[PDB]
């Protein structure tokens, strides 16, 4: 299989620069460009530039001139990006691709990475708070939840009675607040007769702070 | 058979100019009066009577990084065997 | 600059869709397109290249064509695999510059499912910590185009209010979003009527939900 | 996709069946179809390939046809194991992939039947647990469909109960059903009337059944 | 007689990966692909991928693509189905099939095995509460049954009377509810005058769990 | 007689291809130009000549996994030994 594998520190300070490693195997590395695109959480690809192992040469897209350099190492396989003077618009996934230099066959960027974070932030590794939403009770059905506030850095984790609970669970995206810390919200939906019945939990994790706490969510 | 007389009978069909001044050290560009449009039109023709894909735009990236020369794509004894490459590619 | 039309195709499985993407100008660049796929937490996938040529290994249903300003691609007929986002891809030398398309959502096509609204006061637990977070659900809904509004004692809110949204449920193809008001704790024992409310087509007039503080 | 219509057929023992797949786009020139003769708790087996092929060991009575989007299976006249679901199935290559039909579950056609309906109130013994669970049965009607509501002191229940339908009897080939109803002790406690009623073709009108708790 | 036969761990917690291993016999194994498939409850059949002996290639339903690894032991005469991340919704009855490699003739999947269950679930072993559903106080037929509540995994079995009494026995296929663990009911008619002179009991065992109950039904 | 020059006499009958420009060696789709829908009324003529059910769909799957070559089933001289192969497996 041919294969691109990106790396690198994902937390990186306003005004720091990042190096992203671009690791590839199973095909000959002189024989492509390495590409590299971005996508910034729920946006579109963004491409970035271009790098010829074969002499060393580059293109960037000119929102980045400037601030980019792209390098190759081809005993190691490696292409490498570094990103200068970062701000909260460089938070986004990274990813490279490769494009033949000398074929016509799947001619495009055919082999992408799985993509890198890179989170441009001041933040420090922060747990976070758990707060019952609690049912004030849709024709004999009851919702329910739990508010994941204020932790960082992604991601949290959510399930319900130690992930019994399945049916109408849904756990939405995390937001960045303004604090720049993050937030997310699960709920569920139950019979309305079962919160006499029955106990509901939601078990939170937050691995980077070594976080795992339940909270009971009571009518 | 010769694929540089090949690609010449190509161009003479193509271009208002006379066969003799088609040459093996000819650059196609910048040595015979032949512009851009001309040129596709050449391109669509050899890609025809050959059943291949001249990789216009790879050689010119190629070029531009200065891994590859115009002369090895351009000048049309290379570009003959530019040509057959792709050809015995196509097996 | 690359323009894709529309933003979202909402589609049953099995129909035909049509993907348009259009140039800032006619493609100088050898009339090349390309298309990619790509699903959540995914990396993008070529589907098509030089306008027409289909990838190894990409079924036959995925088709382009096209040339100049004007781009199509084509899913003859959609299997349950092909909803995804869908992004157009040109190049150009002079100097060497790639830039995609913003990207289309083919979407499942359902039909139209009011929300059930739901709204949460802030935790006892929370306001012991000097902030207070009201959130406001809508559930199981569609189509995705709903607009929440909050009113604190009849005033509008703006600004102190954020949402997320799901994808869409594997089983009924629905849509849920949650909106959380921030206010100061102060604000918030400061005032009385918490209320939120909820536009979208398949309700009659916009619904609004609410609480009284200290009830 | 394909598409199997309709999703039940209902006919009696000796009857022909004619069963439908249709696929979405026409199926390449090679016009393959294969259909899956299944019965519960059993694997699938293989009745036609090659749209009109039978596997070895398949009694003639069953015989495919079709070509381009529209097929059918036939069976001459049902045996009383023919009584099953079917599936079809088509294939691709470039990439290699396989994709079903929804099935068509082929049911035993009798006369109508009213069902016999009976209400149980919780049991004591689980009462002490705190959960009560009222069951409403409907036993021995014939065709499927029925309609089971909840009344609790007249207000009609919704969200709080849960139905299950066994497959038709090995005798006489009717439908049995339970609605189970469940609530907590305390909100059990705090209402008097329970009743079940229940709306089917065999009956003039919607019959009631119900329990005063306590009685 | 030619046969496969699928085994594996039926109760797996969620994230787990599966290990199915699809044993045949009475045929050349190298003359025949691997196909798996999968049949959620009530739903139809899911193709998954297949499994090529002759040189041990794949091709995978696009949904399970990096989550599915199919292999084989031909000495064994063995093909294997691993599943990775498992959720609630890979509970599955699974099946492998054969589909002759060289042949136009019985061109299909022509032998299946008999099918293994997949339980994606994070319950503990727990036996049954059995409670009666008595037959009502107010001639003719009447109705009486159990209600088995609250068990884990599949299956109970229920007999009447310790198999005297199978007339008129409906026992109900059984409900997944939303706290993990499963429900259903067991119910027969008798003659109305048969309620003093009859006794009624259910036998209810549940084999995972170490519990056998008879509970008396009075009128 | 040759199983080929069967082949060869039944693919003569059925497209717009004369006789001796069917070859041995000839590839039955790159080097004669032979349609799907064509190949198919072929197929159907042989296996009713010969008794058989050429088995396309599983020789394209066979090529597919890299198990086999296009050349070991669609050249013609090979194509023979498939048939052969085929009549004795159904006795
Ligand atoms: C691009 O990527 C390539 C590939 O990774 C890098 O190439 C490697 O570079 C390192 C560092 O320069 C090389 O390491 C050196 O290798 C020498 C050869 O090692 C073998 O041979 C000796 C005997 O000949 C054996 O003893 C040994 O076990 C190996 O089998 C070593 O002799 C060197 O050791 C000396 O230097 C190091 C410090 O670097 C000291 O720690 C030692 O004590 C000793 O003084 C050294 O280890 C490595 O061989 C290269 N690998 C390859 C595959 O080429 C490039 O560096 C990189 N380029 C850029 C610009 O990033
Ligand atoms: C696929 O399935 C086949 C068949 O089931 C399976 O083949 C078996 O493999 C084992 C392990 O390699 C073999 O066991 C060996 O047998 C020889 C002969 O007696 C012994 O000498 C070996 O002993 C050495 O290794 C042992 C550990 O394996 C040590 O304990 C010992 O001290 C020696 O160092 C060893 O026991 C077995 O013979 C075969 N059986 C057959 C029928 O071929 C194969 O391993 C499977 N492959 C995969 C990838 O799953």
């Amino acid at each position: 299989e041919v294969q691109l594998v990106e790396s690198g520190t994902e937390v990186k300070k306003p005004g720091a620069s990042v190096k992203v490693s671009c690791k590839t195997s199973g095909y000959i590395f002189t024989n492509y460009y390495i590409h590299w695109v971005r996508q910034a959480p729920g946006q579109g690809l963004e491409w970035m530039g271009i790098f010829n192992p074969n002499g060393g040469g580059t293109s960037y897209a000119q929102k980045f001139q400037g601030r980019i350099t792209l390098t190759g190492n081809t005993s190691a396989n490696t292409g490498y990006m570094v990103l200068r003077s970062l701000t909260s618009e460089d938070t986004a996934v990274y990813y490279c691709a490769r494009d033949p230099r000398t074929s016509g066959d799947n001619d495009g960027f055919d082999m992408w990475g799985q993509g890198t974070k890179v989170t441009v932030s001041s933040a420090s590794t922060k747990g976070p708070s758990v707060f019952p939403l609690a049912p004030s009770s849709s024709g004999g059905t009851a919702a329910l939840g739990c508010l994941v506030k204020d932790y960082f850095p992604e991601p949290v984790t959510v399930s319900w009675n130690s992930g019994a609970l399945t049916s109408g669970v849904h756990t939405f995206p995390a937001v960045l607040q303004s604090s720049g810390l993050y937030s997310l919200s699960s709920v569920v939906t139950v019979p309305s007769s079962s919160l006499g019945t029955q106990t509901y939990i939601c078990n939170v994790n937050h691995k980077p702070s070594n976080t795992k706490v339940d909270k009971k969510v009571e009518p | 058979t010769s694929t540089f007389d090949r690609v010449a009978t190509i161009i003479a069909e193509t271009a208002d100019i006379p066969r003799e001044t088609i040459t093996p050290e000819s650059h196609a560009i910048d040595d015979l009066g032949i512009d851009e449009l001309d040129f596709l039109d050449i391109a669509f023709a050899i890609d025809k009577a050959f059943g291949i894909s001249l990789p216009l735009f790879k050689w010119e990236l190629d070029v531009y990084f200065g891994s590859a020369t115009t002369e090895q794509y351009f000048v049309l004894k290379n570009l003959a065997a530019r040509i057959d490459e792709l050809v015995a590619a196509k097996g | 600059v690359l323009t894709q039309s529309p933003a979202t195709l909402s589609l049953s499985p099995g129909e035909r869709a049509t993907l348009s993407c259009r140039a800032s100008q006619s493609l100088s660049s050898y009339n090349y397109l390309a298309w990619y796929q790509q699903k959540p937490g995914q990396a993008p996938r070529l589907l098509i290249y030089a306008a027409s040529k289909r990838a190894t290994g990409i079924p036959a249903r995925f088709s382009g064509s096209g040339s100049g300003t004007d781009f199509t691609l084509t899913i003859s007929s959609l299997e349950p695999e092909d909803f995804a986002v869908y992004f157009c891809q040109q190049r150009s030398n002079r100097p060497p510059a790639w830039t995609f398309g913003q990207g289309t959502k083919v979407e499942i096509k359902r039909t139209v499912a009011a929300p059930s609204v739901f709204i949460f006061p802030p935790s006892d637990e929370q306001l012991k910590s000097g902030t207070a977070s009201v959130v406001c659900l809508l559930n199981n809904f569609y189509p995705r185009e709903a607009k929440v509004q909050w009113k604190v004692d009849n005033a509008l809110q703006s600004g102190n209010s954020q949402e997320s949204v799901t994808e869409q449920d594997s089983k009924d193809s629905t849509y849920s979003l949650s909106s959380t008001l921030t206010l100061s704790k102060a604000d918030y024992e400061k005032h009385k009527v918490y209320a939120c409310e909820v536009t979208h087509q398949g309700l009659s007039s916009p619904v609004t939900k609410s609480f009284n503080r200290g009830e």
